[PDB]
């Protein structure tokens, strides 16, 4: 970004991120049958669309249950928001898994995150995300866990679901190139999955306890290793002031200024 | 006839204040005409003084009344004209109205005025008593009120009353100016202040009003002042109580027309004098300029301007009045320059060389401003802009007359008071940014500035030189000498004028609306000068009062505001309805426009971005418009700003948006039309803002309301939140600030930090203490909530916020405000919002808020409770309330249809004697009744009956009674109410009812154990209160009285769910266990209100779901209309004052002719409603409508009287009843409203349960109470409520009744929820547990844990508890999470009674009773309170200790303390015989310890705490007793 005027146009650009919520678009295609289906409910959805930019990928951690007595869909029923920042085609949000009490009554279904061009495919830089979790979390399974990716079509949102296959799962693991186009990816290394909308019921949010989760603003103030805490809030959208200390605090200036026009009328209170 | 529209646009005036009506002018006396060049220059002599009157001379300080002499030190003589007038000042209430010229002193006059009412009220043994009294000081000009309040303080300071500016921020600073007399303040602020009601709680203590420099009428401000007076003129008349008005104003004409306005009688009121009487006479310059061509004229005026000031260049002095900031010192310097082009000619100023002090001038040398320049030479600058200090330092040096020229502004000559030999005012025009362009200057403002003109000691004569155009030569002649008309701006601001008198209730319709604009200053000169003011004569001779003109104005009005939503007024009825809309308009003294512009733009999805353009787009910016030559700064401006304008391109949009911007983002401005431009914005853009707020919190859009309020604050604090919340602290410096601000480190993580901590961040320790002391300052609130669910609907709140910063009110002051609200899952919707205050006493002080929020289909993950300071800004504590455990109650099954049934007759029961006592009453019983007959009647077992109070239930109770009555001749009977109150009112009503016509015998049972047990056995019928049957009955066992009841009675057992309500659920199950024991059925027959979870309740009580009736509200005999009114005024008082109006609405529309009930929150506002009824019934010109005989039948009543203000009351048909009533006098008043010769019976609230006399129409006034015992208000218990409103009912006649609830905002849709549907009903047994479980070991029903857990079974609670466990803190609804819950419970039930010694638990299984829990068992005490005694009776103690001892019993807790209580005891517990170490005296036990010891001294006092007294006496013997075992 250009940090400057780069700023700006998306700023009032995502003021309208809320006219996009009311028109999306679900992939439909052929069910595996022996998967899991994933619902999700609409309200989280809705604001998670609210909080993002049209640039930065912002992502969010999935906490879900499967309804009793129907052990093949999983409702998510949460969504984590932990601190975190985005590229156009990526984002980078900490070692740390959720930990909180009222996490402990579900279970990790994977995340979820926006995708500024939408592309029919699950980017390498998800999959080797993924897996790399996976990887060093056990609590995540390969099976259960999901990566749904929404994307911003014109004055819409569109969205799909991808698991890991094992193939998928075990380049992940082992991928150090970021880039693009890495060595030896192939779509054998995910599978598409099926996902519906609800109104049914309320979803919820996580936030972080200290701070909110929007470090695109500060990069240098994360770190991999980093810590959280949490809460039970919803999240600040991505301008929001709190996100952008640095620019609320430019003022350089002498109070003097205010010696010229001291002619002071207020006459009302 | 009906009204026509008609356009109020040529109907104004445009250029006001400059309007010169008449278009003739005058000349002085010795004034000639000398036109030159380019200009022409006329001239006026000095007036001539009027020659004193035979024997008329001057008033010294000696000869006027003794007191009012203090405080006039250091002046000697009285002014000629305060000498005229002094007279009528001091000795009459008549209305003044003086107009002299500038100069004449008026302040001293008007001063007398107040030293008279504040010789009024006056002691011998203190003085000037200040809470009788307070004084409104209206003066036209900031700088004035802030001086004058300086200088009247230390003036009024030898009597020690308090004046004081009116600055405050009405909620903060209205208990501070709560104490404050003679306050002073300019008449917008009075207009806003009163469109609030702040004014409404300072009213009617206040007889004195100032109008100073009225002559602002004339003014665009005009109708402001025309506004308030009309309103006080027009109140005066309500209330027929009277106030003083005292009118100060320059000398012009149209003197007799504002004497009319003002209500001044003419004859002895009126006071004028001419242009004469200026006590330093006046030689007037004006000199109009011809040319056309600015260019030009920026020269001549120069040239103009030398010459004059080289005339006064020998010895004199010059002052000059620029208009400009900056032009201060650019008009020096070319006068400078000029003498110094002039080859050294102009200067020495001075006597000589070192003669006049020129060393003066040179050794003051160093200083702030640009006068290191001029001071050298003759001449300095003065303003309010490059200095503070050095303008006091520049004021010293003119005084003392060491600088002849000073060039300045007109708030020098508002400001601190020096004059000039001469003065000299350039230009006259200046730069209005309201008006968009440049306009002359005000009336009062050269007034003002060349009523400077001239020493009152240094002067012979005074000159004064006005340059300006031409053109307005003429206009500014007709002021300084008295030919200029004063005439009414109010036109223009008509519709706003009366939107604002709609939103205060005093405009209901057309009519009045007439009424009020016929108390305008526009009335009497649309009376007196109809060809001006845009009426013909012949129409005006066609309607002589202009009835049809006032009708006709105002109906445009109406129009307006009916066409922007501020009113909805349709023509047929001619009728106002005030809009939430109309109200924020009228609060925030927005225009209609704006408001409607608001409407239009504003919704829940609004950015930041664009919320800035909504502002800009606000009606009181139309004018402003975007000038070439700024265009370019602008531009750079833009690109600096951080919120977004680029929606829009340079239009006056961006230049209002940016401008704002630059304000808060503290921005300087190179061109000078955008300064003053930015501050037109920036200073309006408070009230937009806010209005914008309160709009948008109303609506409930969370977002939006966030980041309205966050712009409030930035615009109040003039920062951007990302900058450090250390900032609103000023006391900081700078450069710590950004130092911190440097390193990135959260605001809230400096409270982990200690002094050193600090320090260490930004490596500046030296610092590291002083920070820490405003980290801490910093208001934070820590908050808790313990959250239980109601219905599958709603879940209740109960939110504990804990202070966590160390107050200081040189930080913090008197008050500080927050909003709490708690919004929906997402942050999106907000569910609910209070206005919390935490006052300055109770920081430390945890406060209790309990409020309900509804749930939604999809149950959500949680809630969130935001709480925010209002002014403060980046001050905020957020409260996640989860769901993810929450277990909601089951769906309550529907309400037993009411079937149709043929109505029963009383012919029904074959008894003759039992029909006897029905019969002569109603022919026939209730859908109810007749549905329950066959049930409750021809057959035998228990019932339950839920209908809403007002549905005849007690004779239902009545049928089972004779049912038993067959039965047997012996047959014994116990009925049970849960109000003592309740149960006196059955009793009086059953021994007729049975006793006289049945023969059997009825009783009451009382406080003692021995005459209550000899009571029963021999009555048929037993009346009783919980608690007489629990002490009795408890050991039944041993009494076969109890054992050998046929019918038992429960009712309203719905009491359950109050207090006091476990002794209730205990009695009805231990019946229960009785009957079970007896081996004979016990019928019980239990009567409710309408119960949602009536199954639980028949389930516990033993009722086949077949004989269960539970009925909905809307079954009732006589229907009901129930309408809710909510308030938005958080503090009380304001609040109920201003639902004194309504009442009388809410009467004279729902039930004009009817009986009407009023319930009050206190005992004394019984009185003053009673009163205000009174006083407002005058207002409709229907006086004593609510009496229906002549006051020659009340003669007998009244003979009985003691209260002498209640004989008034019940003469016009009101009076009123509460607890300090002689029982006469009550009895009276019940039989004067029953018979119907009085329509309307105001009532204390607690009066709600005993009262035997029902009504048409019910008005619950202000739901909550006071409570002493945590100083704060307190809602009235719901079930209170439905019987208040069950009290509309009158079956007899009306085919209706009617209830109007006024109640506050938060507690509005909580009535809406509960007062329709059927009610919920819960246990308390949970919480009050011990003293039974005590009780029943001790009879060995509880011999082991087992018996303990076994007996919890036969409970209400048992019942519930598997319901709605969340409630119970139950975390599960499976069988061993009941069973776990229910032993935990024996568990610490009998761990904590054993750990009190009044049981043994042997082997951890058996328990035994042991001395201490025998003792409570057996005289019904409190058991913590027998083991206080315990811990405190010792070997020595003595009568001192058994005082206080027994006066913390358990029992003197219900003892309550009233409004301020806290001064009264003190001023008891003075005089009485031990005094005590350091008590509080807002806690009960110290306040029975003070009554009781009053008691032994036989002292008589009020009969409020005398009852009190009464009450504790009644229950110490058993305490007593209880020590000496």
């Amino acid at each position: 970004f250009s940090s400057k005027t780069e700023w700006r146009v998306r700023a009032i650009s995502a003021a309208n991120l809320h006219l996009r919520t009311n028109h999306i678009y679900v992939s439909s295609d052929d069910i595996k049958e022996t998967g899991y289906t994933y619902i999700l409910p609409k309200n989280v959805l809705k604001k998670f669309i609210c909080i993002s930019d049209l640039r930065a990928q912002i992502a969010g951690y999935l906490y879900g249950v499967s309804p009793p007595d129907n052990p093949q869909v999983k409702e998510i029923r949460c969504i984590v928001m932990v601190p975190q920042w985005g590229t156009h085609q990526t984002v980078h949000l900490p070692g740390q898994l959720p930990q909180h009490e009222y996490l402990k009554e579900m279970e990790p279904l994977g995340w979820i995150h926006t995708q500024p061009n939408e592309s029919p495919q699950l980017s390498p830089q998800d999959v080797t995300t993924h897996a790399k979790i996976m990887a060093d979390n056990p609590s995540w399974d390969g099976e259960k866990t999901i990566i749904i990716t929404c994307s911003f079509t014109p004055g819409s949102c569109t969205l799909t679901a991808y698991k890991l296959t094992p193939s998928g799962y075990e380049w992940g693991r082992q991928n150090t190139d970021k880039g693009n186009n890495p060595k030896g990816y192939l779509p054998s290394h995910y599978e598409r999955v099926q996902m519906l909308l609800s109104d049914r019921f309320l979803g919820f949010f996580m936030v972080p306890a200290q701070s909110s989760w929007n470090y695109n603003f500060m990069g240098v103030r994360h770190d991999p290793n980093m810590k959280y805490e949490l809460q039970l809030a919803n999240p600040k959208e991505f301008y929001h002031e709190v996100h952008r200390p640095s620019h609320f605090l430019n003022f350089a200036l002498l109070q003097e200024g205010e010696v010229y026009s001291a002619d002071r009328e207020d006459l009302y209170a | 006839a009906p009204r026509q529209v008609l356009d109020l646009e040529d109907l104004v005036f445009t250029q006001g204040s400059h309007f010169m009506a008449n278009k003739r002018c005058q000349l002085p006396d010795g004034s000639f005409r000398r036109q030159r060049k380019g200009y022409e220059e006329v001239h006026v002599p000095a007036l001539k003084p009027k020659p004193f009157g035979s024997e008329e001379q001057l008033l010294p300080v000696e000869k006027l009344p003794k007191y009012a002499q203090a405080g006039f030190e250091g002046f000697k003589t009285l002014n000629r004209i305060q000498s005229k007038l002094y007279r009528a000042a001091l000795e009459t209430d008549e209305n003044l109205l003086l107009c002299a010229p500038t100069g004449a002193g008026k302040t001293n006059v008007a001063l007398m005025c107040m030293l008279r009412e504040i010789g009024k009220h006056i002691n011998m043994d203190g003085t000037i008593n200040v809470d009788d009294f307070k004084i409104i000081y209206i003066a036209p000009m900031r700088s004035l009120v802030q001086e004058m309040v300086g200088s009247f303080g230390k003036r009024l300071a030898t009597y020690g009353i308090t004046v004081a500016e009116l600055t405050g921020d009405h909620q903060l600073c209205k208990e501070e100016i709560s104490a404050t007399q003679i306050i002073v303040c300019t008449p917008e602020k009075w207009d806003i202040i009163t469109r609030k009601g702040g004014e409404r709680t300072y009213t009617q203590l206040v007889r004195l009003i100032i109008l100073d420099e009225i002559h602002l009428l004339h003014d665009d401000r005009g109708p402001v002042l025309e506004a308030l007076v009309a309103r006080a003129i027009r109140n005066i008349e309500m209330t027929q109580e009277d106030v003083r008005l005292i009118g100060l104003s320059a000398t012009l004409p149209n003197y007799e027309d504002v004497a009319t306005f003002l209500r001044v009688d003419p004859a002895k009121g009126l006071f004028y004098f001419d242009n004469s009487f200026r006590p330093v006479p006046l030689e007037q310059t004006y000199v109009g300029i011809t040319e056309k061509k600015a260019i030009k004229r920026f020269q001549i005026m120069n040239e103009i301007v030398y010459e004059k000031i080289m005339e006064h260049a020998g010895k004199n002095q010059v002052l000059v009045f620029v208009h400009s900031r900056k032009e201060t010192g650019k008009t020096a310097r070319a006068i400078r320059d000029m003498c110094l082009e002039k080859d050294t000619l102009g200067l020495f100023l001075r006597e000589g060389s070192a003669s006049t002090e020129v060393l003066r001038t040179e050794a003051e040398q160093c200083k702030n401003l640009e006068l290191k320049d001029l001071l050298p030479y003759g001449f300095a600058i003065h303003h309010a802009g490059m200095t503070r200090v050095d303008r006091t330092l520049v004021e010293d040096l003119f005084a003392d007359k060491h600088i002849q020229v000073l060039v300045s502004t007109a708030t020098l000559a508002w400001g601190v008071n020096l004059p000039a030999h001469t003065v000299i005012i350039k230009g006259t025009q200046v730069y209005s940014p309201e008006k968009g362009r440049w306009t002359e200057l005000g009336a009062l403002d050269i007034l003002q500035m060349l009523g400077r003109a001239g020493r009152p000691q240094y002067d012979t004569k005074g000159e004064g030189i006005l340059i300006t155009s031409h053109g307005e030569l003429q206009y500014y002649l007709s002021l300084l000498n008295q030919q200029l008309p004063i005439e009414s701006q109010m036109v223009s601001k008509l519709p706003d004028m009366l939107n604002a008198e709609i939103v205060l209730g005093n405009v209901q319709n057309a009519k009045d609306a007439v009424n009020w604009l016929g108390y305008a200053y526009l009335y009497i000169r649309m009376l007196r000068s109809p060809t001006l003011y845009g009426i013909s004569h012949d129409d005006l001779k066609g309607d002589p009062l202009l009835d049809q003109r006032r009708l006709d104005l105002v109906h445009t009005a109406a129009l307006m505001l009916d066409k922007n939503n501020l009113v909805k007024y349709d023509k047929k009825t001619g009728n106002f309805q005030v809009t939430e809309l109309g109200r924020i308009a009228s609060h925030y003294y927005i225009t209609n426009d704006t408001v409607q512009t608001y409407n239009q733009l504003l919704k829940p999805t609004l950015s930041e971005i664009e919320l800035f353009r909504v502002f800009s787009l606000s009606s009181e910016f139309k004018n402003i418009t975007v000038r070439e030559e700024e265009k370019l700064e602008l531009q750079k401006l833009l690109e600096r700003v951080p919120i977004p304008v680029k929606e829009s391109i340079e239009e006056p949009s961006a230049k209002i948006n940016v401008l704002l911007q630059a304000f808060i983002s503290q921005l300087k401005l190179e061109g000078f039309a955008l300064m003053a431009d930015m501050v037109y914005v920036t200073q309006s853009a408070g009230r937009l803002m806010r209005a914008i707020f309160e709009i948008v919190l109303n609506r409930g859009w969370a977002q939006l309301t966030d980041k309205t309020l966050n712009l409030c604050k930035m615009i109040d604090k003039r920062m951007w939140q990302s900058m450090c919340p250390l900032r609103q602290f000023r006391k900081l410096p700078e450069e710590v600030v950004k130092k911190i601000e440097k390193k990135n480190f959260p605001f809230e993580r400096l409270y982990d930090l200690n002094h050193n901590e600090i320090g260490e961040l930004i490596r500046m320790p030296k610092m590291g203490k002083t920070i820490h002391k405003y980290v801490h300052l910093f208001p934070k609130l820590e908050l808790s909530v313990h959250l239980q669910p109601i219905t599958r609907s709603t879940l209740k709140v109960e939110l504990t916020i804990t202070p966590d910063f160390q107050w200081d009110e040189k930080v913090h002051g008197s008050s500080e405000a927050f909003w709490i609200l708690v919004e929906d899952v997402d942050s999106e919707v907000i569910l609910h919002h209070e206005y919390f205050l935490l006052k300055a006493k109770y920081a430390q002080d945890e406060h209790l808020i309990t409020f309900f929020v509804p749930v939604f289909e999809p149950l959500p993950p949680q809630y969130f409770i935001r709480v925010v300071s209002d002014r403060w800004l980046s001050c905020e504590t957020q409260l996640p309330v989860s769901f993810r455990h929450l277990i909601l109650p089951e769906k309550y099954p529907p309400p037993t249809e009411l079937l149709d049934l043929q109505p029963l007759p009383v012919s029904a029961l074959r008894n003759s004697a039992f029909e006897s006592l029905y019969q002569d009453k109603f022919p026939f019983f209730n859908p109810i009744q007749t549905q329950v007959f066959n049930t409750v009647y021809n057959s035998d077992d228990n019932v339950f009956v839920g209908a809403p109070t007002g549905s005849g239930k007690t004779i239902c109770a009545e049928f089972a009674i004779l049912r038993m009555l067959l039965q047997s001749s012996e047959g014994r009977c116990v009925y049970i109410t849960p109000m003592e109150a309740l149960a006196e009112q059955v009793y009086m009503d059953w021994y007729e009812k049975f006793q006289d016509r049945l023969n059997k015998k009825v009783v009451l049972l009382t406080g003692e154990t021995s005459t209550d047990l000899k009571l029963l056995g021999k009555g048929n019928i037993i009346i009783s209160t919980p608690e007489k049957w629990d002490i009795l009955s408890r050991r039944w066992k041993q009494r076969k009285n109890v054992q050998n009841i046929n019918l038992f009675v429960v009712d309203e057992v719905h009491l359950i769910g109050g207090e006091n309500g476990p002794v209730l659920e205990v009695i009805c199950s231990r019946m229960r266990y009785i009957s079970s024991q007896i081996e004979r059925p016990i019928r019980i027959v239990a009567l409710s209100s309408s119960l949602s979870n009536a199954k639980d309740v028949a389930h516990w009580l033993g009722c086949s779901a077949t004989s269960t009736f539970n009925f909905h509200p809307n079954v009732r005999p006589v229907p009901l209309e129930l309408h809710i009114q909510g308030f938005n005024i958080s503090h009380t008082q304001t609040r109920l004052l201003s639902m004194a109006k309504p009442v009388y609405h809410a009467i004279t529309k729902h039930s004009p002719k009817k009986p009407v009930i009023v319930f009050v929150p206190s005992r004394k506002q019984t009185r003053l409603t009673a009163i205000d009824i009174l006083t407002t019934c005058a207002a409709d010109i229907q006086r004593q409508r609510f009496l229906h005989c002549t006051e020659k039948d009340l003669i007998p009543y009244l003979e009985k009287l003691s209260d002498s203000t209640l004989k008034e009351t019940l003469l016009n048909g009101v009076g009123y009843l509460h607890e300090g009533l002689s029982p006469m006098e009550r009895r009276l008043v019940e039989q004067l409203f029953s018979s119907g010769a009085i329509q309307v019976v105001v009532a204390s609230r607690s009066l709600c349960w005993g009262m035997n006399v029902a009504a048409h129409l019910v008005i619950i006034m202000d739901t909550q109470y006071y409570n002493g015992k945590i100083h704060a208000y307190v809602d009235y218990p719901i079930y209170d409520v439905l019987q208040m409103v069950g009290h509309a009912n009158r079956p007899l006649q009306d085919d209706e009744g009617r209830c109007v609830i006024m109640c506050q905002g938060s507690k509005k849709d909580f009535f809406k929820k509960f007062l329709y549907e059927p009610l919920p009903v819960e246990s308390h047994l949970d919480h009050c547990m011990h003293d039974h479980f005590n009780a029943e070991i001790v009879t060995k029903t509880i011999e082991n844990k087992q018996d303990a857990v076994d007996y919890l079974t036969w409970t209400f609670l048992y019942r519930r508890m598997t319901q709605n466990p969340n409630y119970y803190n139950l975390q599960g609804i499976s069988h061993r999470h009941l069973s776990d819950h229910l032993s935990e419970l024996v568990e610490q039930t009998l761990s904590d009674l054993e750990q009190s010694k009044c049981i043994s638990i042997e082997d951890e299984m058996d328990v035994a009773p042991l001395n201490l829990g025998m003792i409570a068992a057996y005289y019904y005490i409190n058991y913590t309170t027998i083991e206080l005694f315990s811990m405190s009776l010792n070997a020595k103690t003595k009568v001192r200790g058994l005082i206080e001892i027994i006066s913390n019993a358990a029992e003197y807790e219900n003892i309550p303390i009233r409004h301020h209580e806290d001064n009264l005891l003190r001023q008891l517990a003075q005089k009485v015989p031990h005094k005590l170490n350091n008590p509080k005296f807002n806690d009960p036990h110290v306040k029975t310890n003070l009554l009781l010891q009053a008691h032994l001294s036989r002292m008589q006092l009020s009969a409020e705490l005398q009852s009190d007294t009464e009450e504790i006496l009644s229950k110490a013997i058993r305490l007593i007793q209880a020590c000496v075992d």
